[PDB]
Order: C-alpha cells, then sequence, then structure tokens
C-alpha cells in the first residue's frame, strides 16, 4: 500500500505494468500483470493515488 | 602557510581571523570583484601579520566555490602572482575539506555532501574520492537572502519594530532563537495551541517559518524544485550501489547549517525518501562551521598533498589556470 508514483507499461498488448510506492517509512517498487492492472484501471487509479492492494 | 577560505558573507583565514566580505566582492560564491577580491586579501595578510610587505614566505591556500569562474581565476592568479608574490599557491574546495574532516578515514571520502553557504547552497555527491560535477546541485538561495526575507517580513509586522530591529541584529536573533522543526505540519499545529514558543528578545511562528524556506522553495517565491527533488534526481540516474554510501554518509557543514534540528529533520526526510532497507546516517562534525579551515590546514599540512596539490607561480603562469582546474 502507499502512493503510486509512476504507472509504466510494458502484436504489443501488455507485457507487464511497472508501478512505483512511496511512503514514510521506505519507497519500493512492483511489476504486476495486465489484469490487476485492469483492475486498476477499473478503478481510475492515476499518479499520486494512495493504493492498497494484499497479493493473496 | 596560511589558509584562505573566501566565502560570499563571510572570509575565514588562519594558518584564525574571519570577517564579513562587506568592504561584497563575492555574490552568489562567484567573486565579482577582482580589486575588492586582492583587498580583502591584502588586509587578510595583514591581520594574519605576514613579514613581508606582500604575503610570501608562506604558501597559501584558496577557496574556490562550485563551478568557480576560469576567467577569474586567471585574473585572480595574473594579479596574485604579479602583484602579491607568494612562494607557492594551491586551491582547494571547502566542501572537499570538511568532508576530510569529517570522514574518519582522510584518505576515502564517499557520501552526498550538503553545503550550506550564505549566498547559495550547493550539494554534490563524492565517490571514490573524487566529485562528480555531474551531480552536482547548486541553489541560489542562501541563509543571507533567507536572513532579509525574515528582516522584511519582521519589517512588514510592525512599522516600528523595523526601524528599532536592526537587519544584522534580527539575523542573529533569528540564528539563536529560530530552528527548523522536524515536522511542518505539526509545527503550525502546535502553534495554534494556547501554548505558545512566545520567543521574547514579539516573535512568534515566523522563527521556524522563516528557516524553513530552506527545504520549501516555494515559501519565497523561487521556481526551483526543492531538496527531496534535488536528492530524488541525483539518486535515480546513479547506480544502486553507490545509495547505500550516500546515504550511509551525509555532511553538512557552514554557517546556514547552524540552525538546530536541520541534522533531525533531514535524517526523517531522507530516511522517507530512501528505501526502507537502505540506512540514512547524516553526519554532522564538532565544528561544523570551522571544519572548512581545519581540513585546508590538514591538506596544507600533509607534505605529500601539498607537493602535489601545490602549484608555482612561475610554472602556472606558463602552463596556465588549466593545471589547477584540472
Amino acid at each position: 500500500e502507499g502512493e503510486v508514483t509512476e504507472l509504466t507499461p510494458c502484436g504489443k498488448t501488455i507485457s507487464h505494468v511497472i508501478i512505483g510506492l512511496k511512503t514514510a517509512k521506505g519507497t519500493k517498487q512492483l511489476k504486476l500483470d495486465p489484469s490487476i492492472f485492469e483492475s486498476l484501471q477499473k478503478e481510475r487509479v492515476e499518479a499520486g493515488d494512495v493504493i492498497y492492494i494484499e497479493a493473496n | 602557510p596560511l589558509v584562505l577560505d573566501n566565502g560570499s558573507f563571510q572570509v575565514r583565514a588562519g594558518w584564525r581571523l574571519q570577517f564579513r566580505a562587506v568592504c561584497s566582492p563575492f555574490d552568489r560564491n562567484v567573486p565579482v570583484n577582482l580589486e575588492l577580491q586582492e583587498l580583502l586579501l591584502d588586509y587578510s595578510f595583514q591581520h594574519l601579520g605576514v613579514s613581508s610587505q606582500g604575503c610570501v614566505d608562506h604558501p597559501i591556500v584558496l577557496t574556490e566555490a562550485v563551478c568557480n569562474p576560469l576567467y577569474s581565476r586567471q585574473m585572480m592568479s595574473e594579479l596574485l602572482f604579479e602583484c602579491y608574490g607568494i612562494p607557492k599557491v594551491a586551491y582547494g574546495i571547502d566542501s572537499l575539506f570538511s568532508f576530510y574532516h569529517n570522514k574518519p578515514k582522510n584518505s576515502m571520502c564517499s557520501g552526498l555532501i550538503i553545503s550550506s553557504g550564505y549566498q547559495c547552497t550547493h550539494v554534490l555527491p563524492i565517490l571514490e574520492g573524487r566529485l562528480d560535477a555531474k551531480n552536482c546541485k547548486r541553489i541560489n538561495l542562501g541563509g543571507s537572502q533567507a536572513a532579509g526575507y525574515l528582516q522584511r517580513l519582521l519589517q512588514l509586522k510592525y512599522p516600528g519594530h523595523l526601524a528599532a530591529i536592526t537587519l544584522s541584529r534580527m539575523e542573529e536573533i533569528l540564528h539563536e532563537h529560530s530552528y527548523i522543526a522536524e515536522d511542518y505540519v505539526e509545527e503550525l499545529h502546535k502553534w495554534r495551541c494556547p501554548d505558545y514558543y512566545e520567543n521574547n528578545v514579539f516573535v512568534g511562528t515566523e522563527r521556524i517559518r522563516a528557516p524553513e524556506i530552506i527545504f520549501q522553495p516555494s515559501l519565497i517565491g523561487e521556481e526551483q524544485a526543492g531538496i527531496a527533488e534535488t536528492l530524488q534526481y541525483i539518486l535515480d540516474r546513479y547506480p544502486k550501489d553507490i545509495q547505500e554510501m550516500l546515504v550511509q554518509n551525509v555532511f553538512l557543514t557552514g554557517g546556514n547549517t547552524m540552525y538546530p534540528g536541520m541534522k533531525a529533520r533531514m535524517e526523517k526526510e531522507l530516511l522517507e525518501m530512501r528505501p526502507f532497507r537502505s540506512s540514512f546516517q547524516v553526519q554532522l562534525a564538532s565544528n561544523p562551521v570551522l571544519d572548512a579551515w581545519y581540513g585546508a590546514r590538514d591538506w596544507a599540512l600533509n607534505h605529500l598533498d601539498d607537493n602535489e596539490v601545490w602549484i608555482t607561480r612561475k610554472e602556472y603562469e606558463e602552463k596556465g589556470g588549466e593545471y589547477l582546474k584540472e
């Protein structure tokens, strides 16, 4: 969970989506699949939005 | 050997004596007056008690600001060799001297150094023992413009309080009575309560609000990004291996860094911007004000460093300023 700094998606489609997360305790980066990226696009997630995601 | 550190507001000479640069030959850390600079050098030698008319018998060191002008170095070198005629001369950096004094080993120096000066603030990383000029960051704001802006706000507070309090006295009262808060959001919340700081020499929250212009560029109206954006953009293009040492060693020197709480606020902000695994440690020397003169006195004290670093006037005239520049 945390603030999303960037959204970087990388015969085209989407191979993976690079997503950063920034909190007062540190910053981490995750690469996600087009399914959960489709969930984010349905949630209208944009740069600067604090999101909560469970891995399981 | 005399160590000469020429700052925008203040100049410190030693082997001891620090004085104001107002005669101001150095504006935005770049000296704009060679005649006034040479006059301050001659007055510093007369105050140092040199035996000869012009300073000769001792090797001299001269601090060079970040991105110092090569034309100013050439004019000061020609006028210094033809006029002063010192037996030996060398160039040095106050941030490199203070970093060498702050490091436990004088051989190796690493980490991002943040130097807060009077007319400018320069933060540059250093690795392997040589400073990277690509990652160097300069800031036109400084403690002089911050003190002038504080005297302007306090001048607009009351009409009679402006003529009653001098600008320099308000700058010293802002040096002693003002500190940098760790949380700017908690500071304004603490100022609204019935219990107030109330520093009386009445000074309100503007004590902590005026020093906040260093970490907040938008407070003074400047268009600069900021220190957090400078650290993120500076550490983004660099490799991930040097980030551990850059966060492991952070040096803060200069008179503008004397504000209390700046080390804790810089440690909290740096630890917040850095990754959770990376450990951020800010290093503050016991004498950060004189750390530049101490490091310059040690670099001039080392025999091999004085032989290699020292450049003669006659050989420096034939080879040019590129010898000391490179």
